[PDB]
């Protein structure tokens, strides 16, 4: 069961014939400010 | 990273009509306003658990607007979001531009500033409107010159409704159509045209509808939107953004018109008969029996090329496409650019709304591209703007509006500029 | 005590950094939560060169991952090992370059290079003695290859007697995947052949040709290729991490490769690579592996070397290997292609030899050859240059942003001669 | 707009290979002046400075000849 | 490997019918599409458990398309591919080349071109059609045309069906022949010849069928096909692609038409009768009485022959069975060739369609030569062309539809200087 | 230590490598699946010339498969013993020549030699030391002459001082399956009488009269003609492989049949093959084995030996027997039919012992006699050549390909003072 992270060996699922959907999420984003902005980095 | 999309029109805010309806579908909200991240590029969250569109709904006529009012989303849209005259433009470029626009205007630019206050990360502005009219003409083209003083360096994706050659729900439309390019000119970043013969076509080719509405070409329009702003919604192995189209496609200034197309629009026969792999569809993406423009590509060069997947596509199969159309010579590129292309993939495929007529496909491409078709489709508009004007017919509307003669001349000569643009720049 | 610090620009970059630092983590037996499971002690002593223990078995990497959009960002903190970077270490911008080297080069790069230069100032100094900096990024976009080669500037102006690695992948005719590929590339070489210490081309091709020919996949998604590069990334810096026979360290790799100082452009391999089909027929010995190694249709440049003299080379064996087989292939290699090998140096080829190997196998190695035949890729870009430049198309967007003309005509020039010392010394 | 030589992988992108079976163009690989003269070649080396061929706004200026 | 079909007219999709129920029959397709890898040369596997055919029917009258629409293989073909027009070209060479052929051609070809951008190993085109309709002979000819300038070398195997001699059912049909062969002549690679009074023959003689329809010619037509694409589909001791009869049959690069015959057409009960062997199937396949094409080769020279062989036989008779042939002196072959014969063997033996007439046999030969009594059979055309035409009769419909006399001119003129050509060939 | 890999080419030559590789691999008793399964420790140490261990017990042989269609590949793949190649050795290829040798030597070989010489060279040099090459194709089909003569070309340009075996089956009118056979055979034979080291003429006609006379089979498919074929491969390289009271490699027989650099077409018989019921009746002496090994009807040619003069012979027998008896029945042959022997050379038989037979048989012997009635099938393909060439037939096609006429002039010029040098030392 344990497989090596050599190239080539792993196969992954395409995973987008089955219905799962990719949305990204916002984690890192900017605070609203004028000329001066924050980058702000969440969980 | 939002875009904020404004609709002006009849046209304009029937097919945002669509597209806000593919995109509550797609992002699983509510018609309500709430769920039951990626949202956030258009929905603003208010509150707690109430998503609000980043959108101006903006029309002269009250018809319409209120009917969206009335419709299914009420509680959808902000209140304040949609903006309705009280008399129509009715087809007329000078109305809607001195007349009308000179008290409307203000009110949307002034709206739209607290939209892009409230934004965070915003990209880009993307237009939609038909130039047919008098409202999506006249005071679009004024909306979009006060926001090219208002902002300038944002990219405005504007997705134009040009008139068809032969199929025509009006008269005039060859004076407001190049009154509205005088404009459309130096103000649009980048312009997309889409016919409504051409998408006639395609519903009759391959959707097999032989009656279609109105609704049928806005649905397909929004799969077409939804398909190119992708990348910035959801993740892909190669995404592309908004800003990116401005660079690729526009070797100058004033050139900036592209002939869009999609495939695969499919019926649910054909779909379950044919095999759909990336080879195909990317043959049939260049294929003129598949274009959103009524003109044929065969009959210029081609400037440069924009592909956007989405769905199940490794980069091996699209890059040996592409490998396989350039050795091809049924189509053949301008002898400056020898990268020709801008691919770019998205992971999640195409939805599908209940009701729809395309099929659901695990994979499609959107091409934006770049040739010189279109300076042959504004040589036949300038025709028949030419026999119009040679005498002096219906120019007493316009007087009586406001515009001075002289526009008319000035408009005339512009475009012969963008004639001679083209035949040398292809050269 | 020889550090390197990690630095990813752009797209391109973002990604193959992302596995790298998945596979690497691997080696050193690190999990994805952040603390160290290992086996052997070999792997304790040598971490401090990629990671910095923070609390309690808690390693974090070396590493700046530092664009213009957080697309890319997320889609690393998605994956696993997604939740092991320094939140600190996320410089990052908002605009959007746009394949625009302008932008990524004046307009954004002066308000972003600031906090990164603070960024990795504070993780330079953080450790005792630098072995150098390693940018990976890409040559045909405009948030990779701008503001990559503006950060590459102010730091080789601010630390410049450590060693720096550039992995870039370049642009083919054929997978052409930017409009402006050229007027992007030969900006960012233009920068290369002064900044740089040495450059290790990639491209989509070479990579594609290695995918199918070798590895017989049915369905390569980046992933591989990114795996891929990663490979041969922990493959160079593999005898620090390890002790061996024979030691090669960065510094050490660049002397004896790089003869003249404009000839730093170099074509890397990676072996053994074998389809899941065929690994059944094949044996593991340094005969089967350099012959491999030295196939053309084992270079991750699109560049045959074939068509060309090799002027230096290098081969860094992982393993438990015998150094008289080691030597013997070099020679050999080296007298039956007597044409291929440049005739006033002797002894083109230098040689390494780790005993760790990866994870799974028994003996691998990687291949650093500089050739000459890198001139045929500078040719095809500046030739797709000069058909753009002669008539200014997508010029505009270049000119509006501050960017003359001169400095285009100074990007062909140096293209230019360089190909010219490249076809010199052949 | 041309097709250059890989050098590598064109035996991959022979037009045959790609599932063309039409008769490819030639027109594009005819261009480039390689070497040989077929797709498996060399490039010919460019030196110098490219002068303008073009005015502003992509408009060939009066002396450079052009298809009509 | 794979090969499409075009079919171009009436009988060219009712042939194609046949041809494609065969097919399912021989690969255990069922008709709904999905079984219950051989067929990747006919079908491509879309999706899970469907296969589409790599085949269009073209065709201007509605009826016949319409017909196969609402046949049984509804679901086996894809209503993408049946073109169909609106009205015929009736008959009239000048109306399928000129008036209809120029709006119908384009997404004709335009549709071949992704068929052939799917496929993968690509042997050749093969197009069905008779000549003697306006539509086969007319935009048939057209679609060749541009099909050659569109791919150039690549082999065309033209399943042509010519006028029988005596029995005919039009009057115009010696017009449109001569104007289809003068395109045959220069776009076809390898041009097959397929008379129905021979096939009448045969299906009173063998088979004792009395009153024949359509169906037992096509079916056998179909046979024929099977039994020559049977090396592609599957494993022989000796296979031969399609490529082959491009090389080793056209000795000069006018001379493609190519007389073929079958063996053993035979019914059940005489198949009671007579024992089945490679010795006199050979022999049966080069009597007069066995081609497919009314002509006497007994009155011609052989120029070369191509030897199908399916089922139970091993090379060794057939061996022998070629030199008793090379010994017995009632057939000739020409001068400078002395090397006449190519034999091909594949292991699968024919099937049978359940109704079909033909019994199951252990082996069987399919034959395709070159001879003379073509050039025979172009003089006897020839004669009844210029019969009309002297008197200019029917000339005034084409004339009105688009073409004038220089290429009837012309098109005669060529056919003359055809029959000069196969004269100076059999002259040693 | 001495190495034989084997090329395939064409329909024929990949059927009969696929029933050759079925023979070694019992004669040295290694099972389907590639693992070892024989009894006597004399069949482990010769199979470095044939196989390379892998990993584990896995013999792979040392071939080449070539062709233009995957329907003898599949054909081979089919069967067992097909699933002991590796996949790497195959190279195909999606067009097809269509026995069309201008397209087997000009068109197709353009774009596949260069793959095909990749694999041959890599299994040349995966080995220390060459013995020869050894190819079987045919002399009638395209991509199996055409392509096997450009890369017997290649091959002899590259390597000039290594053996060359080429067993190629020629036509004959009564067996004349291509219609262009003579096109086909006169150019092929015109480039093996510069390149080829040697050839080892077979032809099916006398395979159907073996078949048929003495082994009374009924039903001879195409695998007992291609087994004969092993047989006779098998019974050629059994020294190398088996040590022996006298040994004979491949040059040592070759010295000893070629007088003149130009003279290497060998007729070929193999014995005992005697009919199932007629091996009661028999006896097994090496006279039994004479008797029928110098019989006419027993050659594997179309040639019948006593209408010409034996130039040299050579004979190779198998099995535990009597120097004393081989040695004087070579002399008894000599010297009874004393006319048949060339005048200016006595003794004109090599012979050599090997103490393995073949598995289940006693004795077995191998028979290369060079003799000069090989100059009749060489003008009864002349004849045809310029029987056909005076009308211009079929020639369209070859030159539409790019070959000119002066190549068919010269290829029958090189047939003519050829068949004239046979008839000068007859
Ligand atoms: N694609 C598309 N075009 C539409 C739709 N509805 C109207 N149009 C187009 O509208 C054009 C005429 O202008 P309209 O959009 O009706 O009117 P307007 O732009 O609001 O201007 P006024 O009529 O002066 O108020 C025609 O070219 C129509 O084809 C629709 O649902 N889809
Ligand atoms: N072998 C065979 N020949 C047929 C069949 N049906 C029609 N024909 C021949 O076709 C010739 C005339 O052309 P048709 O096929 O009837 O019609 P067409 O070719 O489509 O031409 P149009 O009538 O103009 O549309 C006649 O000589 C018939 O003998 C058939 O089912 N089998
Ligand atoms: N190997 C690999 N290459 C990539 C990946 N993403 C993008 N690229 C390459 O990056 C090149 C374009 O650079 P781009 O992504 O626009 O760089 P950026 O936009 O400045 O960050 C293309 O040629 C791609 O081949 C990836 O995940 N893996
Ligand atoms: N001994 C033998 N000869 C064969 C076999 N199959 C074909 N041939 C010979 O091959 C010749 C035709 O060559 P061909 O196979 O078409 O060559 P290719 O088309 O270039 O691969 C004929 O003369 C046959 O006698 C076989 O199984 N055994
Ligand atoms: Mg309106
Ligand atoms: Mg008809």
């Amino acid at each position: 069961p344990p497989i090596p992270k050599l190239p080539g060996y792993t196969v992954c699922l395409p995973q987008s014939l089955s219905d799962k959907g990719f949305k990204k999420g916002q984690t890192l984003t900017y605070v609203n400010g004028y000329q001066r902005e924050d980058a702000l980095a969440q969980v | 990273r939002e875009v904020i999309s404004i609709h002006i029109g009849q046209a304009g805010i029937q097919v945002g009509n669509a597209c806000w309806e593919l995109y509550c579908l797609e992002h699983g909200i509510q018609p309500d306003g709430q769920m039951p991240d990626a949202f956030n590029t258009f929905f603003s969250e208010t509150g707690a658990g109430k998503h609000v569109p980043r959108c101006i709904f903006l029309d002269l006529e009250p018809t319409v607007v209120d009917e969206v009012r009335t419709g299914t989303y009420r509680q959808l849209f902000h209140p304040e979001q949609l903006i309705s005259g009280k008399e129509d433009a009715a087809n007329n470029f000078a109305r809607g531009h001195y007349t009308i626009g000179k008290e409307i205007v203000d009110l949307a630019l002034d709206r739209i500033r607290k939209l892009a206050d409230n934004c965070t990360g915003l990209q880009g502005f993307l237009v939609f409107n038909a130039v047919g009219g008098g409202t999506g003409s006249g005071l679009g083209s004024l909306l979009l010159e006060r926001l090219s003083v208002d902002y300038g360096k944002k990219s405005k994706l504007g997705f134009t409704v040009y008139p068809s050659p032969q199929v025509s729900t009006a008269v005039v439309e060859p004076y407001n159509s190049v009154l509205s390019t005088h404009s459309l000119l130096e103000h649009t970043d980048v312009a997309v045209m889409l016919d409504n013969e051409a998408i006639y076509d395609i519903c009759r080719r391959s959707l097999d509808i032989e009656r279609p509405t109105y609704t049928n070409l806005n649905r397909l329009i929004a799969q077409v939107i939804s398909s190119l702003t992708a990348s910035l919604r959801f993740d892909g192995a190669l995404n592309v953004d908004i800003t990116e189209f401005q660079t690729n496609l526009v070797p100058y200034p004033r050139i900036h018109f592209m002939l869009s197309s999609y495939a695969p629009i499919i019926s649910a026969e054909k779909a379950y008969h044919e095999q759909l792999s990336v080879a195909e569809i990317t043959n049939a993406a260049f294929e003129p029996a598949s274009m959103m423009v009524k003109c044929d590509p065969r009959h210029g060069k081609y400037m440069a090329c924009c592909l956007m997947y989405r769905g199940d596509v490794v980069p091996k199969d699209v890059n040996a496409s592409v490998a396989t159309i350039k050795t091809k010579r049924t189509i053949q590129f301008v002898d400056w650019c020898p990268t020709g292309f801008k691919c770019g993939i998205n992971y999640q495929p195409p939805t599908v709304v209940p009701g729809g007529d395309l099929a659901k496909v695990q994979r499609a491409v959107c091409m934006i591209s770049n040739s010189t078709a279109i300076g042959e489709i504004f040589s036949r508009l300038d025709h028949k703007f030419d026999l119009m004007y040679a005498k002096r017919a219906f120019v007493h509307w316009y007087v009586g509006e406001g515009m001075e003669e002289g526009e008319f001349s000035e408009a005339r000569e512009d475009l012969a500029a963008l004639e001679k643009d083209f035949e040398e720049v292809g050269a | 005590m020889r550090e390197i610090v990690h630095i990813q620009g752009g797209q391109c970059g973002n990604q193959i950094g992302a596995k790298f630092w998945e596979v690497v983590s691997d080696e050193h037996g690190i999990d994805p939560t952040g603390t160290y499971h290992g086996d052997s002690d070999l792997q304790l002593e040598r971490i401090n060169v990629y990671f910095n223990e923070a609390t309690g078995g808690r390693y974090v990497p070396r590493a700046i991952l530092m664009d213009l959009e957080p697309g890319t960002m997320d889609s690393v903190r998605s994956g696993p090992y997604g939740q092991i970077f320094r939140p600190d270490n996320f410089v990052f911008g908002q605009t959007g370059a746009g394949n625009n080297w302008a932008k990524g080069h004046y307009t954004e790069g002066a308000e972003l290079i600031d906090s990164v230069l603070d960024v990795v100032r504070k993780e330079a100094e953080s450790c005792d003695c630098l072995q150098g900096f390693q940018v990976c990024h890409s040559l045909g976009g405009g948030t990779g290859s701008g503001m990559g080669t503006l950060l590459i500037s102010k730091i080789r102006e601010e630390y410049p007697d450590r060693m720096m690695l550039t992995f870039s992948v370049v642009p083919s005719p054929k997978v052409s995947d930017t409009v402006v590929e050229p007027y992007n590339a030969t900006l960012s070489v233009h920068q290369l052949v002064e900044n740089a210490d040495e450059c290790m081309v990639l491209d989509n091709e070479a990579l594609y040709d290695i995918c199918f020919r070798t590895l017989k996949l049915t369905t390569p998604t980046f992933g591989d290729l990114n795996h891929l590069i990663s490979a041969v990334m922990s493959g160079i810096t593999c005898c620090l991490r390890f002790p061996g026979q024979l030691n090669a360290d960065l510094r050490k790799l660049a002397v004896n490769l790089i003869p003249f100082p404009r000839l730093h452009f170099f074509m890397v391999g990676f072996t053994p690579l074998t389809s899941r089909g065929s690994q059944q027929y094949r044996a593991l010995t340094v005969p089967e592996l350099t012959q491999q190694m030295w196939d053309a249709k084992n270079m991750m440049c699109a560049a045959d070397p074939r068509h060309g003299r090799y002027l230096t080379a290098s081969a860094l064996f992982r393993g438990r290997m015998s150094t008289k087989e080691v030597d013997e292939q070099m020679l050999n290699v080296q007298n039956k292609n007597s044409s291929y090998f440049v005739e006033w140096i002797p002894n083109n080829v230098k040689s390494s030899v780790c005993d760790i190997p990866p994870k799974g196998l028994k003996m691998s190695a990687t291949f650093i050859g500089n050739s000459t035949a890198i001139q045929e890729m500078f040719k095809r870009v500046s030739e797709q240059f000069t058909a753009m430049f002669r008539r200014k198309a997508f010029l505009h967007w270049y000119t509006g942003e501050g960017m003359d003309e001169m400095e285009f005509t100074e990007a062909e020039s140096n293209m230019n001669d360089l190909v010219s010392e490249y076809q010199q010394y052949q | 707009s041309r097709s250059y030589p890989g050098e590598q992988v064109e035996h991959a992108f022979n037009s045959k290979r790609l599932k063309n079976w039409e008769v490819p163009a030639v027109d594009k690989s005819q261009a480039i002046s390689t070497s040989t003269g077929t797709r498996f070649g060399t490039l010919q080396p460019r030196s110098g400075r490219t002068q303008f061929i073009v005015d502003d706004n992509g408009h060939l200026k009066s002396g450079v000849p052009k298809l009509e």
